[PDB]
């Protein structure tokens, strides 16, 4: 309707418009020029004398004589529906799959509301991911925030695609079996290149995993404000689905480092003094507003699970982005470059990995009762074997005792069979069977952490099953 | 003299407030700030010009407003009233009693900043002081008029060593001859950022020994406003200089912790937007520390002396 | 002898070097913050010349 | 009060005009939605107000109204059994009226205005009143909530309401000056409450955990800190302190922790039982809960509300223990607030006034004589979490300068399932000297000497680690193998504890004294037998050794017969068979 | 504009053992070679210009020495194209902006090079684009932003540097041109920290 | 002003074995002696003042303790200079500005001392100048620049500190005076890092 034409200043990504006191702070506007192009903008400062608008994309063709600004929406909103399952969006809700836009059942603000702490309940059920080093040793519980730490060259995208493609719930282990459970995946990628985009599209299209998934894909050459807005839209969709239709959603965020760098650029563009190491001082709160939208609510059946993926800039755990994520999230999964260069995929290092909510998800009634002791014994045996392997190169193999050579065999057999699974999809029973097969190479009485009832039932099985096709 | 009040407050932010039409405010003067509730705060002028004067407040600025607040002048130079009867009293580090006794009557009012001593008027410190500790009196002997600090740690017994030295300090006028006479001795004790437990321990030790009868205590707790930590050693040194150079007393000055003083100085300096130094501390910390340690020594033609033993902890 | 030499010589020197480098980097960061504050003040004072 | 309109909006910073008369650090209701914020800077006719919550959707010209008071809390009946946020908003009533989401601009009251209370007057007309005196008493669960005059009020009593049922909003006593006193009053959370006189702590704070209250004790009104790298058993220790201590009122403060960790404490607490009375544990606790996504101002002001509530309950004459969890998160919130104000940092980005705030929080503890002429005490235990476990972090350095006790943890003992995982070498306490007369007058006349002997025996074990690290643990002489074995026995039967067993969760001082006596007597008789000449394998086999292990599980009122039985058994085996 | 993008399934042979064996780069991919001065970035890029299997090579000398451009101008006419069989200079386009030349023209040089490389892609060739140093581009941006009196980002660079760097590298790829043919651009960019 | 400057060719005898044998200094040279506190800078400079072969000694107490000046004022009249047999104080000029004096007077004391030393050089004598600390002068310069609100270079120091230090040290040397006589000035400055 009304248009403002009092542009008085254009420089870089900003422009000033006079007599614009009707524009609410944070509103979305349209910038139209004489050549017919239309650009979007967001108001960042409102004053009595002028208003400040930050422009999406470049400001090439603009001028102070013909530019006009019109209001679009006061609060950024997203139109959601249950038809979003199977659709691809660019990060601000625009479809990019060539299909016509959906009809919205509702329109919701993308900025979140904090959950009441008295309204939450304790997580108690696990999610089967199909990866042995995650399902057995670092079990993922519904309602947990479990980040994944990777380096520059490690295959984080392939692991994310595999986890999204293989993950499911297991109601048959939950009591007598329960019934059908709705499941969904929300996949948000920020600052990806064309190669990663094509790989993700092909991976989700080649097996039917797109039929239950929503994709929010923001490219590296897209405007940075879209990169800021993408995770909030993804979490809005996830929360709507989970707390209005009892879905079990699983949110995967591809690169939090790109989000942090976009936040730094946005803060610099608004002339804010940076905090530690040039990052904004409110990065802790901004990250907390994203991670703390996951959880499970008392009186509801749905849940939200998050797997953030971030790349440490110099493999430094003291960088602010890995440091602040540790305080908010419960545990971490760390990828190792040594296992990657040794030809092992997925290169998950079990020793620096940790899940802090595992004890609430393992146990009888929800999985097999020998989960915790098997995991602890595997951890201890691997920790012994890795050091024995380094002592061997100095003192020689003959100078060892017998149990030292047994541990030395266990370490490399473990690395070759339990971790290096490739593109397999292993259920929890398969992984537990392989773990018991690996422990059978150790003598009885060496397994101090396992009760004798489980030893009398599962010990002594041969390793040649997975040996058929490792 | 009748007072004058200003109401032209134009800007308050953090610890600073600006006063309009303040031509007759001297630089470095002490002011009294009153608000609508009648509560009185302290302040000091740190910059004056033709358009406004800038005053930093001694404590928090909560409750101030641009309508009812007024500023009055107390004195152009901060002064302390001193007397010989202060021996055996306790003060909070600003000059007010905390033992419940009636306030003293000022013999003189002296500036707490002091004045530099003329190097010609000094003389050589040449008298041995027996501390009662063997490793000090032999290898690192303490001479009357010296400033000898103690470099402590974060879990080492420095306060106990200081208390033992204060209990066992003597003059011993036998071996170099000297006057062979019974000579008065005094101890001035100043504590900055002390806790309740250490305060109780110090007062209990001074009472049990009986050394309180010849001592003056300037005790500043950790919950006090941070300006009272800054002015604490200056008042103690003013009292020590007055005693030594007008009553021929051999005073001993003990400063409990200089680290708290340095942290208070850094906190005060960071509120005035100044260029930081080596580890965030202000760049003029050398001069500020020198204006404290240089007030000890001996004066030619006089009998008194001042000896300083600061205690600090290395992080 | 090798164990004692490492544990008594090699480790504390590396720790001291790490502490020194951390202090230098922190000081440079503080100087950068002060510079940015000064030029932000200049930018804000520029617009108030004639309102 | 002062009313104004919005002039400029820029993120959380709002400039209002027409606010002449507003005061610094007041609380303002910004906009028509009712968002709140502080006043941080006055300038001419304008005022800079910093809104707590999100300012998206606001417009220029909306009204701004100042409440005229700084941040404060309502102190009165009904605070017990409650759950509050960082700025004292009841979460249970917020959930009941809004749902599962906390919408912005919600309006609630800290105290329920509709609940009736049984008023029992204790004054008559013509009486004189000064600050801190008691106006009347009101029953609340197991306590008698003393209705107190605010500390700033003095005068004479005009009229007193008779006994009956009233709410907290109705006046009960009106002064002759016209001042009307209700059941509650407000107090600024940043200003300390006055007392007559601070005392000297000489009575122990009975933790119930054997290693803590035996080797590194903390007195009533003292302060303590318990740091540790990552998961070392911090939360279990603090909840054990909440259950088993002798404190009448427990105030638990959660400063910006993970959502699931808040869920754990919010769900497990309503099931426990109070050992003193047998009723629910929540009938004597007040909970302050903040997640990470709560506003930074509430997280920063979380500890002051808890310490003010603790000071109020001390002023009523009780003994209060305040547990502040993860003060490092509070320091992070303070750093963020200072970063939003453009202040020059010091050390690792912290504001240069961090030590002043930490001293201001910890100095409020102590045993005092209240203004009403009664005793009271506040005990503070604050957990710290250094980032990499390094103890040189500035928050830890600032905290270590003022705490009287320092319990250091490590996960190495957690590996060996040794709980509580307290480093007996790095920990220390400065309350040992003052608490000894209480121990000798009330526990046993020879408690301190025996405790020092056991500390020396523990110290002697540590000096042999330079021998067992090269030579095996069996190739030692008798005089070293004996002390190594007795050190292992001490570690595995006296410095280890479980709180899931009835006869071991709460350990009385007489029980610990008896166990210590048995251990020392066993060591002395073993050394005497070694002097006579005997094989050391026999010493590691004699059946009396198991009575030390099985002295933990005797009932507390069943203990003395067991202790005498062991003391007479030990004299028998070691004299004949050795 | 193009019609569609294609997956990378063809190596870009450089003639260097360690690059072509251990760390391969595809026909439509991008690579970066950072290092200190005197480590061999310019020699590596000149070897890539000499010995690669690209049809057209575009060399951009953004803020470097003039002696190296003289070396390229002199030596290249005397060499032989590996596949065409003619002189090597008949397949090369040079864009020169030395260090003593004006500062503001460096970004223009980078954009001109990438636009020419995009133009040769539309005719069905496989083009290789070599950027001698992209750090001088950022230094020029910092120099201009000094006069603009902006609020700088970390290390004094303007806040929009990352967007420009991303927009430069995204132009590479193996595409289907508007005319139906198939071409590709591969970008190698050196960094001087 | 001077006529000409000459090459220094005669040693400046300090009376210390290590400084005279291993690390000599000539009759128109400059020396710097840095060290932490308690190393012995002041004792070395006072021994140079006591025992050297210079005709006139000018001592500049720039920003240090007051006891170190009282010791010189008291003990010097009872000592004998090595070459004339009279009192030692009869050849010494002291410029004292202690640490608790006004800061802005530290800068002027160095110039006053060097001007007096140059004046005694014009009469044909050989003058030795001892500056007790130049870091205090640098601190005074930093304080003045902070009051002027100039942009610092490093550690808060103004960017023209090196020019001032080079201008101070360049006044030393062996010259031929305007009157036709030979003179010399040596400067020994102590740094307190
Ligand atoms: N592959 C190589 N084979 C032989 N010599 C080489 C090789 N690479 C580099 N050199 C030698 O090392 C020198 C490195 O100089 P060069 O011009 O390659 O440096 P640069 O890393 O590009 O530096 P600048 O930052 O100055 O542009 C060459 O001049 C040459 O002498
Ligand atoms: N040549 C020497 N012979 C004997 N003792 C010496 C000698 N040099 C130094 N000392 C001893 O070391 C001390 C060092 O004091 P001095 O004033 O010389 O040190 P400094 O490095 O100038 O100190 P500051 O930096 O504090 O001014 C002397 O007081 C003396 O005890
Ligand atoms: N006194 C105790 N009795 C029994 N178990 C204990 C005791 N102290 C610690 N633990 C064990 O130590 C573990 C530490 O858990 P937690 O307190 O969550 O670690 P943190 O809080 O340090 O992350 C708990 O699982 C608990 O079982
Ligand atoms: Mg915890
Ligand atoms: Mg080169
Ligand atoms: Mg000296």
């Amino acid at each position: 309707k009304k248009e403002y034409t009092g542009i008085t200043y254009i420089s870089g990504p900003l422009l000033f418009v006079e007599n614009a006191k009707d524009l609410a702070y944070g509103a979305i506007v349209d910038i139209k020029d004489g050549t017919g192009r239309v650009r979007g903008g967001q108001v960042i400062e409102v004053s009595e004398e002028y208003a400040v608008i930050q422009v999406f994309e470049e400001t090439t063709g603009l001028d102070l004589a013909t530019t006009s600004v019109s209001l679009v929406e006061d609060v950024a909103r997203l139109g959601v529906s249950k038809e979003m399952l199977g659709r691809r969006f660019n990060g601000i809700g625009k479809p990019i799959d060539g299909l016509p836009p959906i009809t919205p059942e509702k329109r919701l603000p993308i900025t979140g509301l904090p959950l009441n702490p008295v309204a939450r309940r304790k997580p108690e059920q696990f999610i089967q991911t199909g990866i042995s080093t995650i399902d057995v040793m670092n079990t993922l519980v519904r309602g947990q925030k479990l980040p994944i730490f990777s380096g520059s060259g490690l295959p984080a995208n392939e692991i994310a695609a595999q986890i999204a493609r293989q993950a499911t719930v297991r109601p048959d282990l939950s009591g007598e079996g329960e019934k059908e459970e709705p499941f969904a995946v929300v996949f948000a990628a920020m600052g990806i290149t064309q190669r990663e985009l094509s790989y993700f599209i092909q991976e989700f299209e080649r097996t039917g995993a797109l039929s239950r998934s929503v994709l929010f894909l923001n490219k590296a050459d897209d405007p940075t404000i879209e990169r800021i807005l993408t995770p909030r839209m993804a979490l809005t969709v996830a929360e709507y689905l989970a707390f209005e239709h009892d879905y079990h959603v699983l949110v995967i965020l591809t690169d939090m480092t790109n989000y942090c760098e976009a936040l730094r650029e946005i803060g610099a563009a608004r002339e804010e003094i940076p905090g530690r190491r040039g990052y904004p001082g409110y990065m802790y709160t901004d990250l907390a507003t994203i991670y703390e939208r996951a959880g499970v609510v008392e009186g509801k059946k749905g849940s939200v699970t998050q797997i953030p993926i971030l790349s440490m800039p110099d493999d430094d755990r003291t960088h602010p982005i890995p440091d602040l994520t540790g305080y908010i999230t419960e545990g971490q999964i760390q990828l190792s470059r040594e296992l990657h260069r040794k030809g092992i995929y997925p290169p998950i290092d079990p020793l620096p990995s940790l899940s802090r909510l595992m004890n609430n998800g393992v146990g009888k009634g929800k999985t097999r009762e020998d989960h915790k002791q098997v995991s602890d014994q595997l951890y201890s045996a691997y920790a012994n074997g890795v050091d024995i392997r380094k002592l061997v190169a100095i003192i020689g193999e003959d100078a060892l005792t017998e149990n030292d050579r047994r541990y030395l065999q266990f370490a490399d057999a473990f690395e070759r069979f339990f971790i290096n699974q490739g593109q397999q999809n292993r259920s929890i029973e398969e992984s537990l069977q392989i773990a018991w097969a690996l422990l059978s190479m150790l003598p009885q009485g060496e397994l101090k952490r396992i009760s004798k009832d489980h030893i009398g039932k599962y010990y002594g099985q041969k390793l040649e099953e997975i040996w058929g096709a490792p | 003299l009748l007072k004058k009040e200003y109401t032209g407050i134009t800007y308050i932010s953090g610890p600073l407030l600006f006063v309009e039409n303040a031509k007759d405010l001297a630089y470095g003067a002490i002011v009294d700030i009153k608000d609508g509730t009648g509560r009185v705060r302290g302040g000091q002028v740190i910059e004056v010009s033709e358009e406004y004067a800038v005053i930093q407040v001694f404590e928090e600025t909560t409750g101030l407003d641009l309508a009812t607040t007024s500023v009055s002048l107390v004195e152009d130079v901060a002064r302390l009233g001193v007397s010989k009867e202060m021996l055996g009293r306790r003060f909070n580090g600003i000059g007010k009693p905390i033992d419940g006794l009636p306030p003293i009557t000022p013999e003189k009012r002296l500036p707490i900043t002091g004045l530099p001593l003329n190097p010609v008027a000094r003389r050589k410190p040449e008298q041995f002081i027996q501390t009662g500790i063997s490793t000090i009196d032999v290898m690192n002997t303490l001479v009357r008029g010296q400033k000898l600090p103690i470099f402590s740690g974060s879990g080492l017994p420095a306060n106990e060593i200081a208390a033992q030295i204060a209990r066992q300090a003597t003059v011993r006028p036998d071996l170099s001859g000297e006057g062979e006479k019974e000579e008065p001795f005094a101890v001035v004790f100043a504590a900055m950022g002390i806790t309740q437990r250490e305060l109780s321990y110090f007062i209990q030790e001074f009472e049990r020994t009986g050394a309180l009868s010849r001592s003056v205590l300037f005790l500043n707790k950790a919950d006090d406003p941070t300006i009272e930590r800054i002015l604490t050693p200056r008042m103690a040194l003013t009292v020590a200089e007055y005693l030594a150079f007008e009553h021929d007393y051999h005073v001993l000055v003990i400063l409990t912790d200089m680290t708290n003083y340095c942290e208070a100085l850094r906190e005060i300096g960071a509120a005035r937007e100044e260029i930081p130094g080596r580890r965030g501390y202000p760049g003029y910390m050398y001069t500020d520390l020198a204006t404290i340690y240089e007030r000890a020594g001996v004066v030619e033609g006089k009998k008194g002396s001042v000896t300083q033993i600061p205690i600090l902890s290395m992080p | 002898r090798r164990v004692n030499a490492l544990e008594q010589v090699v480790i504390p020197g590396i720790r001291a070097q790490i502490r020194f480098i951390q202090q230098v980097l922190e000081q440079r960061e503080r100087e950068d913050t002060f510079r940015l504050k000064r030029i932000k003040g200049k930018i804000e004072a520029r617009e108030a010349e004639e309102e | 009060m002062i009313q104004g309109v919005i002039q400029k909006i820029a993120g959380p910073a709002v400039i209002a005009k027409g606010m002449l008369g507003a005061r610094m650090y007041d609380i303002c209701k910004v906009g028509e939605e009712g968002l709140v914020g502080e006043i941080i800077r006055l300038d001419g006719d304008t005022a800079f107000v910093q809104v707590y919550e999100d300012t998206s959707g606001l417009k220029v010209g909306e009204p701004v109204v100042s409440t005229g008071l700084p941040l404060a809390v309502e102190l009165g009946p009904g605070m017990l059994n409650g759950i509050y946020d960082g700025i004292q908003r009841p979460l249970e009533r917020i959930r009941e009226k809004t749902g599962i989401y906390i919408t912005r601009g919600v309006v609630v009251h800290a105290l329920d205005r509709e609940k009736k209370w049984a008023w029992t007057p204790m004054v008559k007309p013509g009486d004189e009143v000064r600050g801190g005196m008691v106006l009347g008493t009101v029953p609340e669960f197991g306590f008698t909530h003393k209705i107190l005059v605010p500390p700033d009020v003095r005068g004479r009593v005009k009229e007193v309401k008779p006994a009956g049922e009233y709410t907290v909003e109705e006046p009960v006593v009106v002064l002759e000056d016209g001042t009307e006193l209700k059941m509650y009053h407000t107090w600024p959370v940043r200003r300390a409450r006055p007392v007559q006189r601070k005392l000297d702590p000489n009575t122990p704070f009975l933790t119930g955990m054997r290693i803590l209250d035996v080797l590194f004790p903390v007195a009533m009104g003292g302060t303590a800190a318990i740091p540790g790298p990552f998961g070392s058993g911090k939360t279990v220790t603090q909840q054990s302190l909440a259950k088993w201590s002798n404190a009448d009122v427990v105030v638990y403060v959660g400063c910006g922790e993970r959502g699931n960790e808040m869920t754990d404490v919010l769900v497990e607490f309503p099931e426990l039982t109070d050992p003193k009375t047998g009723g629910p544990l929540m009938h004597r606790t007040v909970l302050i809960a903040n997640t990470s996504n709560m506003p930074v101002a509430a997280r920063e002001a979380s500890i002051y509300v808890g310490v003010t509530i603790a000071e109020y309950f001390r002023d009523q004459g009780f003994s209060v223990a305040l547990m502040a969890d993860s003060t490092s998160r509070w320091a992070e919130a303070l750093r963020e607030i200072s970063s939003r104000l453009e202040e020059m940092p010091a050390e690792e980005g912290y504001p240069p006034y961090l030590a002043a705030r930490l001293a201001a929080f910890y100095e409020r503890a102590g045993k005092v004589i209240t203004l009403g002429g009664e005793e009271g005490a506040v005990t503070i235990v604050g957990a710290v979490s250094p980032p990499g476990g390094d103890m040189s972090e500035p928050v830890t350095q600032s905290t270590l300068r003022i705490v009287g006790a320092f319990w250091r943890l490590d996960a190495s003992l957690a590996f060996r399932r040794h709980f509580p995982a307290i480093n007996w070498n790095g920990s220390y306490s400065l309350f040992t000297s003052a608490l000894d007369p209480w121990y000798r007058e009330n526990v046993a006349e020879d408690y301190p000497e025996l405790r020092d002997a056991i500390s020396e025996l523990l110290q002697r074990e540590a000096g042999l680690q330079e021998i067992v690290q090269l030579v095996g643990p069996d190739a030692l002489q008798d005089a070293e193998r004996l002390v190594i074995e007795v050190g292992r026995i001490i570690r595995e039967d006296f410095l280890q504890q479980n709180a899931y067993h009835e006869v071991d969760a709460y350990c009385s001082m007489k029980k610990a004294y008896g166990i210590m006596k048995m251990i020392l007597a066993f060591y002395k008789e073993a050394e005497a037998a070694i002097k006579r000449g005997v094989s050391i394998d026999e010493i590691l086999q004699l059946p009396v050794l198991e009575r030390i292990g099985r002295a933990r599980y005797v009932s507390e009122e069943e203990f003395p017969a067991y202790f005498e039985e062991a003391m007479k058994e030990i004299q028998g085996a070691f004299k004949a068979l050795a």
